[PDB]
RNA sequence: CGCGACCUCAGAUCAGACGUGGCGACCCGCUGAAUUUAAGCAUAUUAGUCAGCGGAGGAAAAGAAACUAACCAGGAUUCCCUCAGUAACGGCGAGUGAACAGGGAAGAGCCCAGCGCCGAAUCCCCGCCCCGCGGCGGGGCGCGGGAAAUGUGGCGUACGGAAG
RNA sequence: AAAUACCGGCACGAGACCGAUAGUCAACAAGUACCGUAAGGGAAAGUUGAAAAGAACUUUGAAGAGAGAGUUCAAGAGGGCG
RNA sequence: CCGCCGCAGGUGCAGAUCUUGGUGGUAGUAGCAAAUAUUCAAACGAGAACUUUGAAGGCCGAAGUGGAGAAGGGUUCCAUGUGAACAGCAGUUGAACAUGGGUCAGUCGGUCCUGAGAGAUGGGCGAGCGCCGUUCCGAAGGGACGGGCGAUGGCCUCCGUUG
RNA sequence: GAAAAUCCGGGGGAGAGGGUGUAAAUCUCGCGCCGGGCCGUACCCAUAUCCGCAGCAGGUCUCCAAGGUGAACAGCCUCUGG
RNA sequence: CGACUCUUAGCGGUGGAUCACUCGGCUCGUGCGUCGAUGAAGAACGCAGCUAGCUGCGAGAAUUAAUGUGAAUUGCAGGUUGAUCAUCGACACUUCGAACGCACUUGCGGCCCCGGGUUCCUCCCGGGGCUACGCCUGUCUGAGCGUCGCU
């Protein structure tokens, strides 16, 4: 009975949406994503795993900050004066 | 809120509400059953707002 | 009818508000066309709607703003919103007058033998 | 689809290669310095013989009379058509025509790897000094400009192959006597060099 | 379950919106590269994750 | 018993500031295997390598000799050519393996503490005004507060230095 | 400081390279669809034509699917179609 | 796109239970055989062993094939269509497909309490990420009932309101 | 053979209350007044909405429970319902 | 005879090889070498007249302003004092997130301010500004049979 008829006992979940990286691998016992580790400052990520980096790093997301830093390099980070007007 | 509902249909519809019953419908947006006070007429403040 | 806003930063105060909110009701007359399924042309019309809103609620952002930094620029101490947004380890840099601090004793060094403008014959 | 297909060896799809190409391939070759002179004296030596330079393939049929050495204005030009009228005078502007009728398109992956258009060596013009004979004769196809102190044989020798039809100035054609010397007289332009 | 969170209902609504076909105009554009709707995901075919 | 200095500690949503996390190719500090090799294997080797941990920067680190040498002496660090697969290590087996000199790229030198002299000669902060600064700075202004003799600033550091 | 390092990041140039079972896993709505409780695993898939001119109208069938016509140099190019 | 002369290589396939993609014979074969069972008439329709309605004959037989909920599912709910593909025959039929519509609370749950337990801070350990431990080595309470000078709302009247 | 939130009664008697009233302080008495936000709520719940790659003879926690025969929630037969 | 079967060619299906392209790689070189409590990377969830994905974006939501550019956008509707694109320095930038009032249920607090309920005078509703720890310099109120001090 350890294979077909105990899948049907499969009704009660472990992991939930971890809730930094939106990964459903928030451990609730645990209270610790095996994804992120949310509860620590650092997030978890690991040199053993190359693909599980490119996964999540800068690349990834939008760079909603990130990405108007380098649009604003190129003109040294100015602010405050505006175009001369018409 | 319920209050906020009930200050919303005041304030932009110059109208009183008896109650508000709000529901999330399963699209993700909440709708409000704003049940007027019997002062004024429901089916006529809908010629107000514009909807038949 | 076409909004600009070169004509609504030459205008007063209170005035914007009320140019604002009766486009809340022209907007909201517009949200209700759209779910009754009527007039096509009250459909294109709602964008132009939604960003002139957008252009009204700038200016007040906008003159709102250059206002504050008008009466907080002759203080010590301003907002954070008013303080320049370089980058964090640019804000944590030396001041431009703290780098120009050399010492007493380099005063004197680069004071007594000032490095020379030379040449030689070949 | 992955799931159980076969990922690494040289046969499997998707996988690496057999012996993936390394940049740490010996990519240079240095010659001896003795060599490189050795194939220039051979290069230059082949180019007023005019049988090796039709073997070659350059038009030089019309061309007057010499191993072609012309005068020192041609080193002041400023314009290609003072530099198109000068080949038509001294007959070599068949080997253009040559080279023209040579514009082909390249065979197979060359075009979509930025070698696309194939053309014919004309005549090389070599030069003492530049007033402008670069200006004058880079925008005509085929001519490809030398200094005379620095002569390569990649140039004088296209393909690997001997006698390129060399179009020298008067003060640039004196030179070769001071670079390379003669059997009795050194290298003046050289430390130690005498010809082979 | 009949006995939801806030947030799991939430997930849910964007999943319902996420599961309707191309609309008819899309497909008549000058950089056609869309048939249909590949995302296209069934109750009974895959099970949403959770 | 009381008020006062002080030392050593608390507490504050006290006034200002600052740290955290990410990226991580390169860079610095730790920690640190086994495949493998030795035709077995345990020391070795793999290798102070992979993985783990912390920390930066536009480069980092190193750096102006408690140096090399033994010459007729050179003279911070870093890197490149070479020394050199050399001296040396090693079941002296497998294997490991520098440095100086030399030739170049660049080349830049220096500051305290201690020892002493100058009425702490020094320094931060608040209030007031003034040009004025999207790197809060220069000047005036107060028997305003604080730091500090359990040592601040100047002179001065091995090449010597101070005073007359 | 300088010479020095740089398989990340921004913006660039070039190739005796690869040419859709190759080259990055990814030339395409690719770290996508999908699988595993999770760590992680992880695809397949480029091409109508010069221009949609993408097959009007007639006629069989319930419609799919045809036969005529019509566009085009070509449908012996008919919507995953050199 | 190619011949010649040189150059260069990821340069020649029948095999590797080779890798990927495709297609054969087997073969219109095995199979569509668990839990009693369907028949008649009519309707809609191009079309009926299956759909719908009536009339039969049956089964589940209250520890049920009934009426509801927890966990899980996530729109599967309900209507209106078409009936390409899917539902291992069919189909006017569906939990398929496409357009829509639908979940209303002081009282029903969640919120709240604590359980086994989890887990900060002080502390201890720790190369370090951190970890231990949860009252143990901690100055671990920011609350009230009381007394005057000031003070704000109210005829500072005398309390609320403050230090 | 659970804690804790929570609620109530008691024992004490610091206090407060008014001076014969237009009584006071006070009340767990009877009416009156105002308010109650936030999230879940559809449906399947199993020989077809869950988990076993699937409308898979598997597995998966409970509530209600008619008549006859009978010791009987046994088996068989029937009613509502399907 | 035929039928069945084999062989070959033509045509037709099946299948996607070959070849030809190539807004993609890979490799090498160059310049630059910039994230974050002023809220990063990331994640969630939203937003278009008709829009699921992809990008673009943040309740001002396929963007506002500004400067440049000078007539489109386009799948289809609709309406020069600058359309539309690029640029981008002004503004704006919801929710989680080092994530910051205490908790992850988006659940419960506090204090000061404002506005409705009013005409301060409380409950109530809505809105706003604050409320995280470690530390630094100064400040403030303290503590000690610490050290002494004066009566």
């Amino acid at each position: 009975t350890k294979g077909t008829s105990s899948f049907g006992k499969r009704r009660n979940k472990t992991h939930t949406l971890c809730r930094r990286c939106g990964s459903k691998a928030y451990h609730l016992q645990k209270s610790t994503c095996g994804k992120c580790g949310y509860p620590a400052k650092r997030k978890r990520k690991y040199n053993w795993s190359a693909k599980a980096k490119r996964r999540n790093t800068t690349g990834t997301g939008r760079m909603r900050h990130l990405k108007i830093v380098y649009r604003r390099f190129r003109h040294g980070f100015r602010e405050g004066t505006t175009p001369k007007p018409k | 809120n319920k209050h906020q509902i009930k200050q919303a249909v005041k304030k932009l519809y110059d109208i009183d509400v008896a109650k508000v019953n709000t529901l999330i419908r399963p699209d993700g947006e909440k709708k409000a059953y704003v049940r007027l006070a019997p002062d004024y007429d429901a089916l006529d403040v809908a010629n107000k707002i514009g909807i038949i | 009818a076409k909004i600009k806003a070169r004509d609504l930063r030459g205008k007063k105060k209170e005035e914007l508000l009320k140019q604002l909110d009766d486009l809340k009701v022209e907007l909201s007359q517009l949200r209700v066309a759209k779910v009754t399924g009527g007039a096509a042309s009250k459909l294109s019309k709602i964008r132009v709607v939604r960003k002139s809103i957008a252009r009204v609620l700038t200016v007040i952002n906008q003159t709102q703003k250059e206002n504050l930094r008008k009466f907080y620029k002759g203080k010590k101490y301003k907002p954070l919103d008013l303080r320049p947004k370089k980058t964090r380890a640019m804000r944590r840099r030396l001041n431009k007058h703290e780098e120009s601090l050399k010492t007493k004793k380099q005063q004197r060094k680069e004071r007594l033998y000032p490095l020379r403008k030379y040449a030689v014959k070949a | 689809h992955r799931s159980g297909q076969g990922a690494f060896g040289n046969m499997c799809r998707g996988g690496r290669m057999f012996a993936p190409t390394k940049t740490w391939r010996r990519w240079h070759r240095r010659v001896n310095t003795t060599q490189k002179r050795y194939a220039i004296c051979s290069a230059l030596a082949a180019s007023a013989l005019p049988a090796l330079v039709m073997s070659k393939g350059h038009r030089i049929e019309e061309v007057p009379e010499l191993p072609l050495v012309v005068e020192d204005k041609v080193e002041g030009y400023k314009k290609t058509k003072e530099a198109v009228l000068l080949l038509k005078k001294l007959k070599a502007w068949n080997d253009i025509k040559k080279v023209y009728a040579s514009q082909r398109m390249r065979a197979g992956k060359g075009k979509m790897r930025n070698r696309r258009r194939i053309q014919r060596r004309g005549p090389c013009v070599i030069y003492n000094e530049d007033n402008g004979i670069v200006k004058a004769f880079r925008n005509i196809p085929g001519i490809t400009l030398l200094n005379v102190t620095k002569l390569n044989i990649l140039k004088l020798a296209p393909g690997g192959h001997v006698g390129r039809f060399c179009i020298w100035t008067e003060s640039a054609f004196r030179k070769l006597d001071d670079l390379y010397g003669t059997w009795r007289k050194a290298a003046s332009l050289k430390s130690n060099y005498n010809l082979p | 379950s009949s006995h939801k969170t806030f947030r799991i209902k939430r997930f849910l609504a964007k999943k319902q919106k996420q599961n309707r076909p191309i609309p008819q105009w899309i497909w008549m554009k000058t950089g056609n590269k869309i048939r249909y709707n590949s995302k296209r995901r069934h109750w009974r075919r895959t099970k949403l994750g959770l």
